[PDB]
């Protein structure tokens, strides 16, 4: 059970960060190629290198998925001097086996992808220069997390820094929520007052 | 507090601008 919500949820963010990644020029756009998922446009990258890091990122996370011990997976930007501009945070929470209640969940899925798309619209730009980085924030107390979360060796995970997270102001800007008996999910963007 | 990272950074711009035309 809620072992497949973990592979929707890991099937879903894996695009979610690529789509992010170029709604927000971290990467050029030669490299992105449109695809169709959750019956959409979206682009994914044709970069073995990014796509085998996230791939691994969210590898790691699916275990954690499934305990539902993941309340925000993060994707950050930070910029040259490496300080967080941006940040898509996916706020999550969950509460016996379906079928059609699954690939409904599935398919509302993308009204987020749809909003990732077009944020633009409502983020001012970044400054040349920017990087990601995806943080994963624990309900409990990251630790128990930290052997589970090693699931595969060569691509390790440690605890984040201050410097990481920290970003006062920041602005919130909310993009979509969707609630349903088996999984909630709300993204939204925080924004530095000054991208400069 | 509850906040992990994957240790590697990805690809950085320039790493991937070798590999296109």
């Amino acid at each position: 059970f809620g072992q497949v919500v973990a592979d929707v949820l890991c099937e879903f963010l894996e695009v979610a960060v690529h789509l992010i990644l170029y709604v927000r020029e971290v990467y050029p756009v030669g490299i992105f190629q449109k695809r169709k998922k959750y019956n959409v446009p979206v682009q994914m990258s044709c970069h073995p290198e990014l796509n085998q890091y996230i791939q691994d990122t969210l590898h790691c996370v699916k275990p954690l998925l499934e305990k539902n011990d993941v309340e925000k997976v993060v994707v950050v930007i930070l910029d040259k001097e490496h300080r967080p501009v941006e940040k898509f945070v996916f706020e999550i929470t969950q509460p016996i086996s379906s079928d059609s209640l699954l690939s409904h969940v599935e398919q509302l899925l993308a009204a987020f992808i749809l909003k990732i798309s077009v944020c633009d619209a409502v983020l001012d730009h970044n400054p040349p220069g920017c990087t990601f980085t995806v943080l994963v924030h624990t309900r409990e107390a990251a630790t128990r997390n930290m052997e589970k979360i090693q699931v595969i060796k060569d691509f390790p995970w440690i605890l984040a820094d201050e410097q990481d997270v920290h970003m006062h102001d920041p602005r919130l800007i909310p993009l979509k929520t969707m609630t349903s008996d088996i999984l909630k999910m709300q993204l939204y963007v925080e924004e530095r007052a000054h991208k400069g | 507090a509850n906040i992990l990272k994957p240790l590697m950074s990805p690809p950085s711009r320039e790493e991937i601008m070798a590999t296109l035309l």
